[PDB]
């Protein structure tokens, strides 16, 4: 599976500029497609997404009117277009992957990115603690809340748990707030109840040290956390 | 003869074995039945806010 | 020579060691036990969406997704507490006749006319679903299908065999012979250890995975049998024929107990199916509509009439909150 | 101002309330009984057997005030509006009779030409369409001839007088060119049908299926003989009675105006139970 | 009311619209089903067109795709599989001409026949009768005559008349003459209409489908 980014440099406050997203090793038309960001030393911010199909759309309120995406399925590719650029939208955008189905896990592989750079009702899910030391063979907590229930009446609690680690792209770690995803150890846990969450982490090792992130996926827009950061 | 010996090895087979009393497994039908009566969603219908149908 | 002497006289034997172990007449000892009444059941679901005659239907262990097989060339999957399809496989040949779902849920399986059983694999990167194996090796048609694990089938034909595989390699493990006609059945047992099936000569045969004997036969049918289930004590079983007439065999005294039947009930039977507690046997005819009997007394319970043709497939799930019927309409329908 | 005629309508409309009646409910037993499935034309046949049936419902309230004499019994604002539901079934059946005749011409004219696509899901669409839209002149002919004056004087179903309401002089010259619309709708396609259907006799000769192409023809021109034979009387002449009543006229002629227009409704009527029987 | 749940029915929609477009395909093909006396022409009849169970045969003629279905390799309960077929357009059945001399084989060739046509199954369902080999039925009559197979057969022993005694012989075993037609053809090696032949009688199937459809029959 593979997805490069591609269309970001250097322009002037007004231009314009396109990004393209090429994928290869999946049925890119069976998936829906997100952009993400990611200022320079900031969290996670939602752009828009792009349903399989094409009948439906959705951008935040920070780029409606001035962005607009689309998507070329025979030619396996997602396209952002950009008007009238800001310097709020220094950046390194991701290319997302999702589907929905009874039973998937959506935001399961990302891309590299594109670093663009210009000249010079909503839900708040809070992280407290922003540091964190910690020694590799101990055990660790991390800890969300969210302004609003999560739980809904069908059942299914929408908290995502992300983690980055240095100079990489973010990995899905849980989805559901207890469903464990496809290729990460049993070390991570998840657990909570609407208005907090928790995730554990049990005989820690290398490599699992980084910014984890809190993620919703109740109502749109989505709503990223600040990111707790684990080092040594 | 061809492929008849084998007939007889095997009813030779079938036939030494024992052979509980039919009381003893209509009991043990009944019994199997009863104990397990109050899960039975289809024979003591539920609660409406315990059905997903 | 006198080979076909032996057999008979050994044959009275049999006739005669499981006429000394008949004393009760079930119908006898279940006479003061307390009926069950009658019983109401109402469409809550109707999925739709095939295009011809759906020819088999299997649950999920998690009760809620079910698959179905249709001579259109499709194999779909459904969410039943909401009647969304979830995937849509389309075969090679359309002359499907059996479906099973892998009890974890990574795997289906189909076959028919073409005398091969296809493994598709559901959980998959690409997104999509992919046929993993084509086993091969029969010389009839196959009538049924049944996982052990996510590595072993078990396969019935009508070349008078039933077969057990190894999905990883693509060969028989083990075969099992000895009927003389179309085998049409098959249930394992809930320790998956040893299985019966249901043939066309109006025989049952209790084989044994391990070796690949066949303990027990079982006969009293005047016509071919279609369909087998078994007891939830795997102590028991159930088969039902074209004599419009269904019955229960007892594994240990090696007889039948019940018989399931009636003068206005004259066509045939296509499937079988018990309940989470074993007292009321549901059962699919060809006069379009199934009916619910009392495994105990032998009296009926109810009827399920919704459907405008032939009932082809019937199931229950293993929490016991609903059942599902299948007909040649080209529908579904779920029952509480 | 007539009598001979108030034993017409009785002795007429008697009868063809029973056999309307009974060729409707037998015809809905077979489109719902025996029959489970439906295509296009059968939901047609359907919504017009249900049509014409509740209409002959609506027919007894006649026999009343024609043996009583003429009475104004039942109500005030009943009789009124027991004539526009008779009008708004009679008229039903002649959309939906022009396009099963649409429906039976792009099938019938067309094997491996696919001339267009339909399915037996769009048709309840227009069949729930011209059941919803009817109201739109149900209410619209209540509200307008109701509640905007009054005129009783022991007299219902009778020879009316505009220049006091003439909104309806209109509507109903509306109605009567839709019908000349589909008349024509109807009658270029059971020409065709029969055209290009008898040829295939004479060519596709020296085989078994040519006893067949021959009845069918001859079948689609009865089909269209039983439709022109009923509604056209009706629907040329209503001409000479929307208009002339509008008009100045004597009570000789403005008699003779309403003696024909009750027969040519009878005749209009009678094909309710035509219809049914076309087995 | 609902959640990303929307989502999982924005998928089924996308399903249920390619399976119209799979029934709106397959609808305007024709499917036919093969079948003949044991190994009597079900094989030169697939070769004089040019394109493990069932063996599929897919082709065209003017603009009409045509899948036959050859099922002689399944040798089984027919009674069990036969119903697979309820819906299908016609059968073929082959026969041939030099089988009643043959060993008797024309008997049981009519035993099929009249087990096939008077079946719950094709009660509607038309036939197109191949009668073929009749080259050397030429030549098996002047030796052998006919009625070392019919003894009831008083005639010119010749082809313009055996012919056609078989060939009544043959379509008065249907019991039912009023709802399916039973088309017959003797075979020529070259000139090829033994497919204009099935062309003519499954648009004139189809034309008799339409008309009943329309209640106009
Ligand atoms: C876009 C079209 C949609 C199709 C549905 C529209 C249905 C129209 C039904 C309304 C009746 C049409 C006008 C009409 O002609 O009917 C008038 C009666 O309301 C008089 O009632 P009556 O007094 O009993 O008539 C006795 C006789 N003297 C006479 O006037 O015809």
């Amino acid at each position: 599976v593979q997805l490069v980014e591609s269309g970001g440099g250097l322009v002037q406050p007004g231009g314009s500029r396109k990004l393209s997203c090429s994928a290869s090793g999946f049925a890119f038309s069976s998936f829906g497609m997100h952009w993400v960001r990611q200022a320079p030393e900031k969290g996670l911010e939602w752009v828009a997404y792009i349903s399989s199909g094409s009948g439906t759309i959705y951008y935040a309120d920070t780029v409606k009117g001035r962005f607009t995406i689309s998507r070329d399925d025979p030619k396996n590719t997602l396209f952002l277009q950009m008007t009238s650029l800001r310097s709020e939208d220094t950046a390194m955008y991701y290319c997302v992957r999702s589907i929905y189905y009874y039973g998937s896990s959506p935001f399961d592989f990302w891309g590299q990115g594109t670093t663009l750079t210009v000249s010079s009702s909503d839900i708040v899910m809070t992280q407290a603690t922003s540091s964190v030391p910690v020694t590799p063979g101990e055990s660790v907590s991390i800890s969300c809340r969210s302004s609003k229930s999560l739980l809904h009446s069908n059942g299914n609690t929408y908290l995502y748990w992300f983690l980055q680690r240095p100079g990489q792209s973010p990995q899905l770690l849980i989805y559901r707030m207890s469903n464990l995803a496809s290729g990460v150890p049993d070390r991570f846990s998840g657990s909570g109840s609407g208005t907090a969450f928790t995730l554990t982490i049990s005989r820690l090792e290398a490599e699992d040290v980084g910014v984890y992130y809190c993620m919703q996926h109740l109502e749109y827009p989505l709503t990223f956390g600040a990111g707790t950061k684990l080092e040594l | 003869i061809a492929q008849a010996r084998k007939l007889v090895e095997q009813l030779k087979m079938e036939a030494n074995i024992d052979r509980i009393k039919v009381s003893k497994a209509a009991a043990d039908l009944m019994a199997y039945c009863e104990a397990h009566a109050k899960e039975d969603p289809l024979l003591t219908p539920v609660p409406a806010s315990e059905n997903p149908f | 020579d006198q080979l076909r002497q032996e057999a008979e006289q050994l044959k009275n034997q049999i006739r005669d060691a499981r006429k000394a172990c008949a004393d009760a007449t079930l119908s006898q000892i279940t006479n003061n036990i307390d009926p069950v009444g009658r019983i109401q059941m109402r469409t809550r679901r109707t999925l739709r969406g095939h295009l011809a005659k759906i020819y088999a239907m299997h649950w999920g262990t998690d009760s809620r997704l079910l698959v179905s097989a249709s001579q259109d060339g499709k194999l779909i999957i459904w969410d039943s507490y909401t009647t969304n399809k979830v995937h849509a496989i389309p075969l090679r040949s359309s002359w499907v006749m059996t479906c099973a779902y892998a009890p974890s849920g990574n795997y289906v399986a189909c076959g028919g006319l073409d005398n091969i059983c296809s493994i598709y694999n559901l959980k998959t990167r690409e997104g999509n679903v992919r046929v993993s194996r084509e086993l091969a090796g029969h010389t009839g048609y196959l009538s049924c299908c049944r996982f052990l694990d996510d590595n072993q089938i078990v396969t019935s034909s009508g070349d008078t065999t039933c077969a057990l595989w190894d999905i990883e390699t693509g060969q028989q493990t083990t075969t099992f012979t000895g009927h003389t006609g179309d085998v049409m059945s098959l249930s394992l047992a809930p320790d998956t250890r040893l299985f019966v099936s249901g043939a066309c000569d109006a025989s049952a045969k209790l084989w044994d995975v391990r070796e690949g004997m066949c303990r027990q036969t079982f006969t009293g049918h005047e016509s071919d049998i279609n369909a087998i289930c078994f007891f939830p004590n795997g102590n028991a079983f159930a088969t039902g024929s074209d004599d419009a007439t269904c019955r229960l065999f007892d594994l240990r005294a090696d007889q039948e107990l019940m018989t399931y039947s009636h003068d206005n009930i004259i066509c045939g039977i296509t499937s079988v199916s018990f309940s989470k507690s074993g007292r009321l046997l549901l059962a699919g005819y060809d006069d379009f509509n199934c009916n619910v009997w009392d495994a105990l007394k032998a009296d009926r319970a109810g009827v399920l009439a919704g459907h405008d043709n032939r009932v082809s497939c019937l199931g229950v799930t293993d929490d016991g909150m609903a059942v599902a019927t299948g007909s040649w309409d080209s529908f579904l329908k779920i029952w509480n | 101002d007539e009598k001979l005629l108030s034993t017409v309508l009785t002795t007429s409309y008697s009868v063809i309330f029973i056999v309307g009646l009974v060729g409707n409910i037998i015809a809905l037993y077979v489109f719902l009984g025996i029959h489970r499935k439906r295509n296009s034309i059968q939901i047609y046949l359907l919504n017009v057997a249900i049509a014409d049936l509740l209409l002959i419902f609506c027919l007894p309230f006649r026999i009343m005030y024609h043996i009583n004499q003429n009475k104004w019994t039942l109500g005030v604002i009943l009789c009124k509006v027991v004539g526009t539901l008779f009008y708004m079934n009679m008229y039903i059946s002649i959309i939906l009779l022009g396009f099963i005749s649409l429906d039976r011409y792009i099938k019938i004219n067309r094997s491996i030409q696919q001339r267009k696509a339909i399915t037996t899901k769009q048709s309840i669409y227009v069949c729930c369409i011209v059941w919803m839209l009817a109201l739109g002149g149900f209410l619209t002919m209540i509200i307008l001839t109701l509640k905007k004056g009054g005129h009783n004087s022991t007299m219902c179903f009778h020879y009316r007088d505009k220049h006091n309401a003439k909104g309806e002089a209109i509507f109903n010259f509306i109605l009567v060119v839709m019908f000349w619309l589909i008349f024509l709708l109807i009658i270029l396609s059971y020409i065709k049908i029969g055209k290009n259907l008898l040829r295939i006799s004479k060519r596709r000769s020296k085989f078994p299926n040519s006893g067949k192409y021959a009845t069918t023809a001859r079948n689609s021109f009865i089909v269209l003989i039983i439709f022109t034979i009923c509604f056209v009387p009706y629907h040329a002449f209503r001409f000479i009675y929307i208009s002339s009543q509008l008009n100045v006229s004597s009570c000789y002629w403005k008699e003779i105006v309403h003696k024909t227009n009750e027969i040519m409704l009878v005749l209009s009527s009678f094909n309710s139970c035509l219809d049914p029987v076309m087995y | 009311l609902s959640a990303e749940d929307k989502a999982a029915v924005e998928r089924s929609k996308m399903i249920d619209r390619n399976l119209r477009e799979d029934g709106e395909k397959a609808a305007r093909e024709v499917k036919l089903l093969l079948l003949g006396a044991g190994e009597s022409g079900k094989s030169t009849i697939v070769k004089q067109m040019k394109i493990t169970g069932i063996v599929e045969t897919h082709f065209t003629f003017k603009d009409l795709h045509f899948k036959m279905f050859d099922v002689g390799a399944q040798r089984s309960e027919r009674k069990k599989w036969i119903h697979c077929f309820e819906g299908v357009t016609a059968i073929i059945f082959c026969v041939a001409l030099s089988d009643y001399d043959l060993v008797n084989r024309m008997h049981e060739s009519m035993k099929l026949f009249d087990s096939i046509c008077n079946n719950k199954w094709f009660t509607d369902t038309s036939i197109i009768l191949f009668l073929n080999k009749k080259d050397l039925f030429e030549e098996k009559i002047k030796k052998s005559p006919l009625t070392i197979c019919y003894p009831e057969y008083a005639g010119s022993n010749t082809y313009e008349e055996a012919a056609a005694y078989i060939q009544c012989q043959f379509e008065d075993l249907n019991k039912r003459k009023d709802t399916k037609e039973i088309y017959t053809h003797f075979t020529c090696s070259t000139d090829t209409k033994n497919v204009q032949f099935v062309f003519d009688a499954v648009t004139d199937v189809i034309i008799k489908n339409n008309l009943k459809d329309c209640g106009l029959f």
